[PDB]
C-alpha cells in the first residue's frame, strides 16, 4: 500500500512538471500539493 | 512439378 | 538457393525513412521498451552477459492510425541494424512448401546478418488461431513460424521480431506466447494531440500561439494521429482556396508582392491569380479560422466499440503503452 | 487468381506499375467487394488481398508519392476501418436538386 | 542424403535433468525409455521390449520442447529434430523417399531418437488435404512406425503438440504413452525462480522466493522466465534514471543514490568510467514490479479441452 | 529569472521523484517543498 502511495506521489510530480511546460501554474501548484499532502499521509 | 491450386 | 536469394534480395531495405524519436508524439512506454530492446544491446554489449539477455519479440497493437507502423519507421532509422520488412506477399509461394522453405531461409539470412530486425507488418493475416483454416497455409506457415522462432536447433540469438496488428484477439495462443511483450498503442491524450499539431504544422508561417494549439488539442478528443495529420493537411490547403477566390489583390511590404483582399481596399487592383507573376504572390498566413474550418469538416475515424475489445485484450494479456 | 498467392502479387505489381509511371491514378470501382472487414472472410482472399492492399497503400517501405487511389461504393458501412482510414476524403454523392435536374 | 542430414543437430543445448522443475513422471518415463536400454541392454530380451513412441502434450509454454532439449543433452544418442519443412517436396514421389531415407539413416545411427515436433502439421486427417503432401507422407509414416519388433535399438519417436485433439486416431494409436505436461504448482514455481536468477547478486531469501511462488498461480514456465528477465533489467532502469551517484567500498566504485546523500555527486551513467560502476542489487520490489506488469498467457477454456482429451485418451 | 525559477521547480520535483526511488521520504518532503514555495514565489 505504501509503495502504491509513493507511485502516486511520483505520478503527481511528473504531471506537475509536464504542466509547467505550458507555464500552467494553477495545475502545478495543485498536483505538487496533492502530492506533498500525500507524502505526509505516508 | 506438382503445383497447388485453390478452391472455394 | 540463389533463386531464392534472388527473390528475397528485395526485402533488405536500403533507404532509412527519416523519422526520429521526437517525430513520434506521445508513447513514453513503447519508445522505452523499444530502446532497451534495440538500441541498448548494440551500444553497450558488455552488459548482456550471464542471465541478462535481450528481448526477442515485441507485439504492438492498438486501434487504427495511432502510431504502430510509424514507430517501426523510427526503429528503422535509429537502430543501426539490418531491418527486414517482410509481408504475406513474400512468403506464400506457389510451389509445395516454399512457404516453409522461404520462412526458414528468411531467418537464416537474419542470422547470418546479425544484429537484425524482422518487421512482420499485420501479423494477424499469417496467424489465424488454426481452428477453421486450411491445411497447407494454416498448419504449415504457422507451424514453421512457431518452430523457427524458438524451436530446438534454431538459436534465436540477436534477432528481434516485431509485429503490429489491429485485431489482437484473433491471434493464435502459441504466437501470443512467442511475442513476449504485448504493448498497447492507444489513442492520444491531450498533451500528445497538442504535440502532434505543433509537429505537423512544421515550419509553416502561422499566427497561432500555444493557447491556440492547446485549444485545438482540447477540441479533438477521439482522434487518432492519422486524423490529425489530415486535418493539418486540409488546413494547409486553406490559403490556396483564398488565393483562388480573390477577385482583387493588393501590394504590400524585395520587389512587388500581392495578396488577396476584399473588393475595394487600400491599393485593391482587380485581377485573378493567373494574372499575377511567378513568386510575387503573397498567400494569407495560417490563421485560426483555417483550422476551425478544417476541424468542422473532418470527422473521426475510429468508433467506440472497437475500443472495448482493445481494452479487453489489454486487461487480459497486455502492457500499457502510456 | 487461382494459384495460391497470385492474388496479391497482382496487387503489389499493380501499385508498382503506378509507381513506375507517376503521376498515376488508380480507380478501384466498387471497393466494398475487395475489402470486407475481415471477421468472417476466408484466409486467402480476405486476409491476403485486403492485407496487401493496406500495406501497399501506406506501409513502411512503400512511398505513396504521386499516386492517387480513387474508389466508389454503394455500401460504405461495410468497409473495414483500416481502409476507411486509408481513404482520407470520404465524399458523399447525393441524389440531385432543382438546378442540377434542369441542367441535366 | 545431403538434404535430410540437416536434421542432425550437434551443438548439444546444455540443459540437464535438474533444470526442468517438477515433472517427475515425465522424467521417469523418459529415463526408462532412453537411459535404461543403453545402460543395461541385457534386460530387454524375450517379451520385454522397450517403448517405441511417446507423445507429450499440454497447454502452450509448459515444458515440452524444453524437456526434449534435456533429452538431447543427456541421451548420448543421435538426434534428428526433423520437421515438416524438411520432408515435403514439389516433385511427386519425393515425399516417400524422404521419410524412408530418414528412418534408414536412423538405423545407420543406432541408437536414434527422432523428434518430430508438432506432428499435427504433417498429419491432418486426410479428408480435405492435397494429393501429394497429405496422403503419401502419412501412409508411409504409418508403415514405418509399424516397425514393432525390428526397432529394438534406434527409433524412439517423441513428439510434442498443443492441439492434441486434432490428431488422427491411427497416430494417436502409434504414440503409446500420451503424457500430459501441465501448468506448474508451488514447489516448481519456487524452483524456477531460484534457477532463473542464476548467480546474480540478490538480497532475497528462501521465504522471498516462496512468496513469489505463492504470488504467481497460473503462470507457465515461459512467463516466469520473462518476469525474471524483466526484473533483471530493473537495475539498468535504476542506472539510466540517474541524477546522482556515490562511491562505496579495487579503485573507485559508484552506484545510484537519492538526491543529497553521503558522498552524493550529481552525474549521469554516461559520466562514469568503464567498469567502475556499481550495479544496484536485486530487491523484492523489482519482482513485484515485474509481476504487476506481466500478465498470464493461457486462457482458462484451452484447459477445458486439454482436460477433455486427457480424460478421453490420455 | 522566472523563466529559470519555473525551470528549477522541475529540477526539484525531479530530484524529489528520484529520491522516492529509495523510499527516502526526508529528501522528498523537502525538495517537493523547496519547489512548491518557489512556485508561490513566482
Ligand atoms: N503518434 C503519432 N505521432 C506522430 N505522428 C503520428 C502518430 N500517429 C500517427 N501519426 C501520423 O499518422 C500517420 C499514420 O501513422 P501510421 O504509422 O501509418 O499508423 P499505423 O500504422 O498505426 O496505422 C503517420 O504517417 C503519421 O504521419
Ligand atoms: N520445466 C521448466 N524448467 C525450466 N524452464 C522452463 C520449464 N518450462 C518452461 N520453462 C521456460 O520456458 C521456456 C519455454 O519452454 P519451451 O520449450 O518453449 O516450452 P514449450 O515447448 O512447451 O512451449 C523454457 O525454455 C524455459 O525458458
Ligand atoms: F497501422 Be495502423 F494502425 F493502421
Ligand atoms: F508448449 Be510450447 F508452446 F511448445
Ligand atoms: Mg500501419
Ligand atoms: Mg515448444
Amino acid at each position: 500500500d505504501r509503495a502504491s502511495k509513493i507511485e502516486q506521489i511520483q505520478k503527481l510530480a511528473k504531471y506537475a512538471i509536464s504542466a509547467l511546460n505550458y507555464e500552467d501554474l494553477p495545475t502545478a501548484k495543485d498536483e505538487l500539493t496533492k502530492a506533498l499532502d500525500l507524502l505526509n499521509s505516508i | 512439378d506438382e503445383i497447388v491450386n485453390k478452391v472455394l | 538457393n540463389k533463386k531464392l536469394r534472388g527473390a528475397l534480395s528485395s526485402a533488405i531495405l536500403s533507404e532509412k525513412p527519416n523519422v526520429k524519436w521526437e517525430d513520434v508524439a506521445g508513447l513514453e512506454g513503447a519508445k522505452e521498451a523499444l530502446k532497451e530492446a534495440v538500441i541498448l544491446p548494440v551500444k553497450f554489449p558488455h552488459l548482456f552477459k550471464g542471465n541478462r539477455k535481450p528481448t526477442s519479440g515485441i507485439l504492438l497493437y492498438g486501434p487504427p492510425g495511432t502510431g504502430k507502423s510509424y514507430l517501426a519507421k523510427a526503429v528503422a532509422t535509429e537502430a543501426n541494424s539490418t531491418f527486414f520488412s517482410v509481408s504475406s506477399s513474400d512468403l506464400v509461394s506457389k510451389w509445395m512448401g516454399e512457404s516453409e522453405k522461404l520462412v526458414k531461409q528468411l531467418f537464416a539470412m537474419a542470422r547470418e546478418n546479425k544484429p537484425s530486425i524482422i518487421f512482420i507488418d499485420e501479423v494477424d493475416a499469417l496467424t489465424g488461431t488454426r481452428g477453421e483454416g486450411e491445411s497447407e497455409a494454416s498448419r504449415r506457415i504457422k507451424t514453421e513460424l512457431l518452430v523457427q522462432m524458438n524451436g530446438v536447433g534454431n538459436d534465436s540469438q540477436g534477432v528481434l521480431v516485431l509485429g503490429a496488428t489491429n485485431i489482437p484477439w484473433q491471434l493464435d495462443s502459441a504466437i501470443r506466447r512467442r511475442f513476449e511483450r504485448r504493448i498497447y498503442i492507444p489513442l492520444p491524450d491531450l498533451a500528445a494531440r497538442t504535440t502532434m499539431f505543433e509537429i505537423n504544422v512544421g515550419d509553416t508561417p502561422c499566427v497561432l500561439t500555444k493557447e491556440d494549439y492547446r485549444t485545438l488539442g482540447a477540441m479533438t478528443e477521439g482522434y487518432s494521429g492519422s486524423d490529425i495529420a489530415v486535418v493539418v493537411k486540409d488546413a494547409l490547403m486553406q490559403p490556396i482556396r483564398k488565393i483562388q477566390s480573390a477577385t482583387h489583390f493588393k501590394d504590400v511590404s524585395e520587389t512587388r508582392k500581392l495578396t488577396p483582399c476584399s473588393p475595394g481596399d487600400d491599393g485593391a487592383i482587380e485581377m485573378s491569380w493567373t494574372d499575377i507573376e511567378a513568386d510575387e504572390l503573397k498567400e494569407p498566413d495560417l490563421t485560426i479560422k483555417d483550422f476551425l474550418k478544417a476541424i468542422k469538416s473532418t470527422r473521426p475515424t475510429v468508433n467506440e466499440d472497437d475500443l472495448l475489445k482493445q481494452e479487453q485484450f489489454t486487461r487480459d494479456f497486455g502492457q500499457e503503452g502510456n
